């Protein structure tokens, strides 16, 4: 769609990794909420991030969200084997359903 | 709480199919029920949401004329949980409509993201073929 | 009801008025008594002014 | 305005903005013409209402909140009571299930409140040169 | 000092300087030796006194004035209640004819008071960084 | 912690640090199943407790201390009441013999308190431009 993410990213065990999420001003970013989901292929997703920054219940503090004027980001610190999967961002406000990004597959090396 | 969706259906293109989403473990009347789909060709696509409490619906423009979302009235279990059922009927199926469909419970009763899909069901696989 | 016979064959119903309380239940079925606990403690990001 | 207990099913914040209706309609005063079993009843009920009210006001005062309604304390929220963040508590639960979730630790919170207020007052006594 | 209700005919200000006498002598406590019709009476009257007192204290607290006596509010005096200036009110009328002139609009003033205080407390809750 | 009246024989300061235990355990609430001489008794006793409590709270409020426990005043300690210095009073006498030594002049102190508070409130009324 019009919301573009980095197609692929990889990080080593115990380190961090950042996923990007950007698009036209019609979808991003200022005055628009961003959410992050962990979405393994073929399965139902899990909400990681809502309201840009605010993490979902039970989510580890290793996950953090941050939104600038031009792009949004999701930062995974202290990478683990379970972090190796597919992640999606969403652009939303209140009256408009989710608009998903192009997707990023995270690989955990080492 | 648990969201249990109908299993799977095979439908020919041009036909219609109705997916169900039975809920339990939470107050069905309070959280919005969203319908989101996933296909291999176009990725994740949000279809719409419906309020079990008021009946208010919000459909994405791409599905406003071929998707019908309905809900039943919540069946009380104790006081803080209930069981319910929502349905989504999609018609005029095409090959690109083949994929997995999800119903999802909202995040908060009030706030800046009330409808935000938070608790998801296991999904219903819809295949359109001859 | 009568005493349980061979099951599911036939059921017999006789009228009774054994007690008067059932009449009160017949009109008190919709009501219930509760006491108000107006004391709630909840977390906010608020501290009192330091002395 | 919804009335007495109108926001019982509302979010804790929606009810919190209108706690004053429930708090005010808590005390009645239903005159008399008993001048009998009914009289014994009406007299007994009379006492219990203001009795609970005064117990609650006693608790409010021994926490530094005799002015009623909304007040803050020096007691930090120990995470062991509940692990939910602010958004979840104030926009996902009602006051009923909240008090159900925290009834295990209510009296400990009350003790922490009374002790923090007593230490504040001891500081006030120390607070002159 | 004039005594209980001594300034009933005085100007509203002259009585206002000595409201505390009337307020204090409002609660008694007249022991007992009832250990009977007379006992039923004395017990019934006992309740009503502190009942009215606690209703008034409830009103004082739900207006931000649980400390009693004299307090100010954020509610402006709508001219429709009374059109008299300050000198006339405080040096020409007594409290009796005053409450007669304002009894039409007393409850509206009470509601304005409670709501202004509730908004002040919501602001207090907002008032931290 | 020693319990209700545990510091009765302690120094006035040692008891003063833990007045809150005695103050809290002052109000009970002992349910019922009276549904009789015993009932008349239990009902009569019920009233007297909160009656004394409300008389004391009335006194606290008409002294500018409706928040209970510890408060200060503008009334100077006239030496005629007691001639002992601070160390002697707070570390040589208990509250019992203290109230015995000052019972002669208690009501005069109460009047001074009420009047100082009333003058403070009149100043508050004067206190706007
Ligand atoms: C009992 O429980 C129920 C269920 O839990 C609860 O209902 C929830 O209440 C909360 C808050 O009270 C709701 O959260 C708020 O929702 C507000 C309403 O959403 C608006 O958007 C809908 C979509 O509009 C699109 O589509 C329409 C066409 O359909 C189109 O015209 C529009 O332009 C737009 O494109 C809209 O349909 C909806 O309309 C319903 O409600 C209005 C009244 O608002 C009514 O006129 C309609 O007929 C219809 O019934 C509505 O317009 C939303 O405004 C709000 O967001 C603002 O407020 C929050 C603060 O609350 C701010 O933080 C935020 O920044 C916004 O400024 C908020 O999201 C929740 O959606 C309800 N439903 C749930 C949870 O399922 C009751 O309140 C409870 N009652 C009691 C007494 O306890
Ligand atoms: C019950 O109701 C009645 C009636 O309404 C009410 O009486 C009114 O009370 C108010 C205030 O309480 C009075 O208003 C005050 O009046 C004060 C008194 O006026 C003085 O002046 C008189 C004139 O003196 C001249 O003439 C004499 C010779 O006659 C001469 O020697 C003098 O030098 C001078 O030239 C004088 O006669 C009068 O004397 C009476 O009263 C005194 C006690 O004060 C007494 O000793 C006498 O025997 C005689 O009875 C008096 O001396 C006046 O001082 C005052 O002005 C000051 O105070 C106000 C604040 O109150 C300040 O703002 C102001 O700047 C001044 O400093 C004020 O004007 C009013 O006059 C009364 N009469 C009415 C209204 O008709 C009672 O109080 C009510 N009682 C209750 C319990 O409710
Ligand atoms: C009921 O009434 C009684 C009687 O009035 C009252 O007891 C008095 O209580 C007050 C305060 O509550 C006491 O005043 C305090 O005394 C403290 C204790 O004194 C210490 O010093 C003794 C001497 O030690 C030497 O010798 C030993 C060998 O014997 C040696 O090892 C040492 O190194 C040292 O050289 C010591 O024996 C004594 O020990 C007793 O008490 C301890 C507990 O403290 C216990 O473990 C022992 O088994 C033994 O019973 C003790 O160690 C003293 O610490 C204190 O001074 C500090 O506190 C004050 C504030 O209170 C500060 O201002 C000050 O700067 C110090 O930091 C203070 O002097 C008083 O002595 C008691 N006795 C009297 C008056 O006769 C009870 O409390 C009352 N109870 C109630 C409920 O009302
Ligand atoms: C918020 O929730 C997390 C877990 O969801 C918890 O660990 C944390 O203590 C809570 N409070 C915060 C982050 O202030
Ligand atoms: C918080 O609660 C735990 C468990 O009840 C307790 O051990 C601890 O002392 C409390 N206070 C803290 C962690 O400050
Ligand atoms: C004052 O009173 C009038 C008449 O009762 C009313 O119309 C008005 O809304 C009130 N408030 C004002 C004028 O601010
Ligand atoms: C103090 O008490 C004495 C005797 O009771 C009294 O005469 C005096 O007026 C009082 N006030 C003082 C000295 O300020």
């Amino acid at each position: 769609s019009v919301l573009t993410q980095s197609a692929s990213v990889s990080g080593s065990l115990g380190q961090s990794v950042t996923i990007s999420c950007t698009g036209p001003n019609s979808v991003c970013c200022s005055h628009k909420s961003i959410s992050w989901y962990q979405w393994p292929p073929g399965r139902a997703p899990t909400l990681i991030i809502y309201e840009d920054n605010e993490r979902a219940p039970g989510i580890s503090p290793r996950f953090s969200g941050y939104k600038s004027y031009w792009s949004a980001y999701l930062t995974i610190s202290d990478l683990r084997p379970e972090d190796e999967t597919t992640y999606y961002c969403c652009s939303y406000t209140h009256n408009s359903g989710c608009v998903f990004g192009t997707g990023t597959k995270v690989s955990v090396l080492g | 709480g648990q969201l249990v969706q109908s299993g799977a259906e095979l439908k020919k293109p041009g036909a219609s199919v109705k997916i169900s989403c039975k809920t339990s473990g939470y107050r069905f009347n309070f959280y919005h029920i969203n319908w989101i789909r996933q296909t291999a060709g176009r990725g994740p696509e949000w279809m719409g949401w419906i309020s079990p409490y008021s009946g208010d619906k919000n459909l994405a423009p791409a599905f406003q004329d071929r998707v019908i979302m309905t809900t039943d009235t919540e069946v009380p279990v104790t006081s803080f949980t209930s069981t319910g059922a929502a349905y989504m009927e999609i018609r005029n199926l095409k090959f690109d409509d083949t994929g997995t469909y999800f119903c999802a419970k909202g995040l908060l009763r009030d706030g800046s993201s009330t409808w935000l899909p938070y608790l998801w069901g296991q999904g219903t696989l819809l295949t359109v073929s001859s | 009801r009568d005493g349980g016979s061979t099951n599911s064959t036939t059921e017999t119903f006789r009228p009774g008025g054994g007690d008067m309380r059932d009449n009160w239940r017949s009109e008190l079925y919709k009501y219930k008594v509760v006491k108000i606990e107006p004391l709630g403690v909840a977390p906010t990001r608020c501290k009192r002014r330091v002395v | 305005f919804l009335g007495f207990l109108g926001a019982a099913g509302s979010t804790m914040g929606a009810a919190s903005m209108t706690l004053t209706v429930q708090a005010r309609n808590l005390l009645s005063g239903i005159v008399q013409q008993q001048s009998t079993v009914w009289g014994i009843k009406q007299l007994q009920a009379r006492v219990l209402a203001v009795e609970r009210y005064l117990r609650d006001q006693q608790l409010l005062g021994i926490w530094g909140c005799s002015g009623k309604l909304i007040c803050c304390t020096n007691v930090p929220w120990n995470s062991s009571w509940s692990n939910r963040n602010l958004s979840e508590i104030w926009d996902n639960m009602t006051w009923l299930q909240w008090d159900k979730e925290i009834s295990n630790y209510t009296q400990i919170i009350y003790g922490l409140l009374e002790e923090s207020q007593n230490q504040q007052e001891k500081n006030e006594q120390d607070l002159l040169a």
